[PDB]
């Protein structure tokens, strides 16, 4: 079914099936300039033939400027074998570091 | 003549190096002590004709204002900003590990230094602990270095009331709504075709002038100084355009010397 990922699950193995859905949410604050993506700074599947993924933002709830969210990435898987979501959280037009919050997770098939 | 058609502090106001500065948040939700300081710092210069010129820290309205301006790195109120200030006082603090004033900005952004990085920039992580204690080598101590303000108010919305306060008495801080293409933007006169909300966001407003035929406000952001232009940006003016002109805030300093 719905697989639901969280940070305390970065570097994990989750089995799955061809399509099911992946809930992976983690904390992002978009006003600091600061998204997930993948490799290159956008939120598309590298492979959109291994998996196909969309992402949603979910502001909070209060009237604080600069308070905080959380992304959604719904992947889901389009082929069998074993893949490495890579998320990183950085500023795009800046690039990531050794000092970026990464996110990873391997999405295994069949 | 009442005012100008295209107004520009940074080059009304030459001797007033910080109206020209960028500073950079970081991964803290915190632009909402960005905003103010930034316009305290320029306000406070103009108004000792720069005769007295101070990058004021926002580490301190950062750490020092707890729940009475919101939430720290989670997000706060400018016009809470601006009262602690007016209350309190700001001590001088400069960039991330420029070890310039009392208390530097002690987030970083992500790419340069290894070695105690110290707090990384991981997700909703705490603000720092309010640590009132001067770097170290940095001279007057923690309560002599303060510059109180002396009050706050807001401007109503109103274009013409936004003008005047920042051609009389420099640059202002507000806020407006952030939608997804506001990240992808990257020169022009912002205006948001699409995206869902992303939330309100705290900035710098410095000026104006009309380019393409559409007229624009000058702002700074808190995103450093490879993000748009320099650190700056233009969003549409005279259409209360995503919250710009609704939520304006200002003060006057006590410079008593």
């Amino acid at each position: 079914m719905s697989h639901k990922v969280t940070k305390a699950h970065n570097g994990a193995t989750l089995t799955v099936a061809v399509g099911e859905l992946v809930e992976i949410q983690l904390p992002s604050n978009p006003t600091t300039g600061f998204a997930w993506y993948f490799e290159g700074g956008t939120k598309e599947s590298p492979n959109e033939s291994m998996f196909t993924v969309e992402n949603k933002y979910f502001p909070p709830d209060s009237k604080l400027l600069g308070a905080g969210g959380t992304e959604h990435f719904h992947v889901t898987v389009k082929a069998a074998g074993t893949h490495a979501v890579n998320l990183t959280y950085m500023r795009p037009w800046t690039g990531p570091s050794h000092d970026s919050e990464r996110f990873t997770v391997y999405l295994k098939a069949n | 003549l009442k005012l100008p058609a295209s107004f520009d502090a940074r080059e009304q106001w030459p001797q007033c190096p910080t109206i020209k500065e960028i500073r950079d948040q970081g991964s803290c939700g915190s632009a909402w002590a960005f905003g103010a300081v930034e316009a305290i710092s320029d306000r406070i210069c103009i108004h000792t004709n720069a005769h007295v010129s101070v990058e004021v820290s926002a580490e301190d309205l950062l750490t020092c204002c707890g729940s009475m301006c919101g939430d720290g790195c989670n997000g706060g109120y400018p016009a809470e900003a601006w009262n602690f200030w007016t209350r309190k006082g700001l001590v001088s603090g400069g960039l991330y590990e420029s070890h310039v004033g009392c208390r530097p900005y002690s987030i970083p952004p992500c790419e340069a230094h290894v070695n105690g990085a110290r707090p990384p920039c991981t997700g909703e992580g705490d603000t720092p602990k309010c640590s009132k204690i001067c770097e170290p080598g940095y001279s007057p101590t923690y309560k002599q270095d303060k510059h109180y303000g002396y009050n706050s108010y807001s401007v109503s919305n109103s274009e013409k009331d936004i003008m005047a306060e920042i051609y009389k008495n420099g640059p202002v801080e507000g806020a407006f709504s952030v939608y997804s293409d506001f990240l992808l933007y990257k020169s022009g006169v912002y205006q948001h075709v699409t995206g869902e909300m992303m939330g309100g966001h705290a900035i710098r407003i410095l000026g104006w002038g009309v380019e393409n035929g559409t007229p624009y406000w000058l702002v700074a952001n808190s995103w450093n100084t490879d993000w748009g232009d320099n650190g700056f940006f233009k969003i549409l003016r005279g259409q209360d355009h995503c919250g710009i002109e609704s939520e304006v805030v200002a003060g006057i300093p006590r410079t008593d010397q």
